């Protein structure tokens, strides 16, 4: 009901490209657009999409507490908002990792009564597992700030990846425009020593931020760290990627209550799924066909798709409503006001496809545009 | 170079 | 110079709009497509992206190992990297995040000499970031495959955000296009249990899939997740956030090391920068406005810009370029193979514009784009 | 009501 909104939304890290279609959709429709981004070109490209853009970067300056810049970006947005604009705010990467001021302006609208929301975007974390060729899942991450992994003595998994942020920076709460020396990066790497040993590997991740830019990956020895020439390289936009150092063993109480073992033994917890992570120290080379891998690929020759697949049975004019209430946020809002107005207004709907619309129901709309087969005779109802 | 240097969190406590 | 690539995308979470434009240009650019999504109405976007695209879902069976799915996604892809065809995978979320044949068939295709890149995306648990209204690195984040979680007794933090995917398939390594029953579940919930308490809140999560959807953030005590009626609403897009129990202290040998104390003591490790974590247990009203943000607020109305300030300064030519490079992937091919070609062909470029893309320097083309004030000094050249 | 199931990961070990 209340006039004003805030929508906070991501750019990616790679210029341009790693933006989602939502955040341009609500960058073009919002009255007001503050931004704080990672590149000139990701600049550029909003400045083309909406014609009342601020840039936020103008807030901090040389020793101000990056808390005071914090508080003064979050009041920029909020004020616009109180006024009854719709304002979008816009971090690179994703709005709402290692922001503060993302979050501080959303908690603020939100306790005054105004329509608020976070739109996820592309994380620095998100390009590192695309680029390292690691699956945050095998075997479980840990993500901390490096200062606050320093200062609450923040624990290690070696069974598990370990991404540090912001290693740059540590210890460092201010600004300043030409960036800083880093004076305390040797902290971190006692610290480092201490919980993997000196020869561990640590790799350095630059993800690209243009698209023609190869991402840095550098592997270096924990040891290789206190090198000057190697510690210089370090910088605003720097974050370390720690391997595991070991296998963990499965546990066999879980074993048992889980019911994974047919009768008996098995081989190892070392025989991989492949492949391998490639930045951990000393992992064997796994077999890509192994025999199980070459028995699956020979069934492709007859294979059918099972009974129970549900192949896709839509109309152009149920794609086309679908994909304008994704990509158009005034089409979404005035569906969302009125589900039954909106869905006998859209031309060339089946009677099933209006019928599931004028519902709103998730489950009405996918079963509009697949075909169940008898067979499927699902549970989804009970 | 290091650049840029827009850091957007911190401190944490 | 090998003719075949293999380009891996994903789609985000929420149908259509949480696709990167990037991802979109591989998928039209693509000679074949082969997806694996999570609601229909992207899966029919797709199809109207490209003629060539193959649905990889129905390579699942009732009571066939995933695993042979996997070698089987994996090798439908490899196939036609192998006839010269430039591929696109897509994979709903991130297809990094929680994904075998992904990282299976890239490092086929690297091994064998092919292009290979994986491509970013938006995951569940980015969006859970948004939704939930939390930042990873406060206070940092654990992330776990809940079955893996316990089969390896994989250790939690209760100073931690931790996050659970697959909660609705413990101990399951096959298929059912019904879904399962999740009878292991209660295992799930002992280890809860044992590691936080009966009375902890676990937050139930899923994200919309549909634009018009509210995401479910249904917190519940360890012990209600015991309640057959409460244990039914998990399936196969829920996961799970257990906010943290306690706040961590601060090392004092850090504190001194880093010099973090002026002089000598402060209040408290509790005294929180606002907002607090709405989902932790007994965690105090937080003030936004503390005089310190008055004091911020009431210097707006005196701001400038500072002189090191580095204001956009570019064309219409160089951020039509930029943006060329980064949404068409045949003239970023174009560019990279011979920069010098390509920029010279670039119509109204200056030639400062010209020179920049001629080197494909990053910094030139900052440098190209940003006006430097003498002030600024930097040294990016040291 | 638990739907979708495209589970694309796992057993990790
Ligand atoms: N191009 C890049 N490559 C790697 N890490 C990066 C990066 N840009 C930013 N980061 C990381 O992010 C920190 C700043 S905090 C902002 C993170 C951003 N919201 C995101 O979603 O990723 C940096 O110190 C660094 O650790
Ligand atoms: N809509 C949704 N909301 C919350 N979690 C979801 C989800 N869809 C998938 N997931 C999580 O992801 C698991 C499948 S693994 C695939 C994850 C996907 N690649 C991603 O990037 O997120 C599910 O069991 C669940 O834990
Ligand atoms: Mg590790
Ligand atoms: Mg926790």
């Amino acid at each position: 009901t209340k006039a004003g909104s805030l929508t906070i939304v991501g750019t990616g890290i790679e210029s341009i490209g790693q933006m989602t279609l939502q955040a341009l959709s609500y960058i073009e429709a919002a009255a007001k657009v503050f931004y704080c981004v990672i590149d000139p070109a990701t600049e550029a490209f909003i400045l083309t999409k909406n014609k009342n853009c601020v840039d936020l970067y103008q807030y901090y300056d040389n020793g101000k507490s990056r808390l005071n810049t914090y508080t003064q970006m979050s009041e920029l947005m909020v004020r616009e908002v109180r006024k009854g604009l719709d304002v979008v705010g816009v971090f690179y990467g994703h709005p709402g990792v290692f922001v503060n001021p993302s979050h501080r302006a959303l908690a603020i609208a939100k306790s005054e009564g105004y329509r608020a929301r976070m739109l996820p975007g592309v994380s620095a974390e998100d390009c590192l597992f695309a680029d390292l060729c690691i699956d945050p899942s095998n075997p479980g991450c840990l993500t901390y700030e490096a200062s606050d992994f320093l200062i609450r003595d923040r624990p290690v998994s070696i069974h598990s990846h370990l991404v540090l942020f912001q290693v740059g920076c540590v210890g460092i709460a201010d600004f300043n425009f030409t960036g800083f020396d880093n004076n305390k990066f040797g902290v971190l790497v006692d610290r480092l020593e201490q919980e993997y040993g000196a020869e561990h590997p640590v790799v350095h991740y630059i993800a690209a931020m243009m698209p023609h830019q190869d991402p840095v990956t550098d592997k270096y020895t924990v040891a290789q760290l206190r090198e000057p020439e190697i510690a210089k390289r370090v910088g605003g936009v720097s974050t370390f990627y720690i391997p595991p150092k070991a296998r963990k063993a499965s546990n066999l109480d879980i074993i048992r209550r889980l019911e994974l073992l047919p009768a008996g033994q098995v081989p190892d917890k070392k025989a991989r799924i492949y492949p391998a992570n490639q930045w951990e120290p000393d992992v064997p080379e796994v077999e890509p066909y192994r025999p199980s891998d070459q028995a699956a690929i020979a069934q492709l020759a007859d294979h059918a798709p099972p009974e129970q697949y549900q192949p896709l049975a839509t109309s152009k004019a149920m794609s086309d409503v679908m994909t304008k209430l994704a990509l158009d946020p005034k089409a979404l809002a005035d569906y969302k006001a009125d589900h039954r107005a909106f869905a006998q207004s859209v031309p060339d709907l089946t009677p099933q496809e209006r019928a599931a619309l004028e519902l709103g129901d998730s489950w009405a709309i996918r079963c509009a545009m697949k075909n169940m087969p008898s067979s499927l005779l699902d549970a989804a109802r009970e | 170079n290091g650049f840029p240097w827009v850091i957007v969190v911190g401190p944490i406590g």
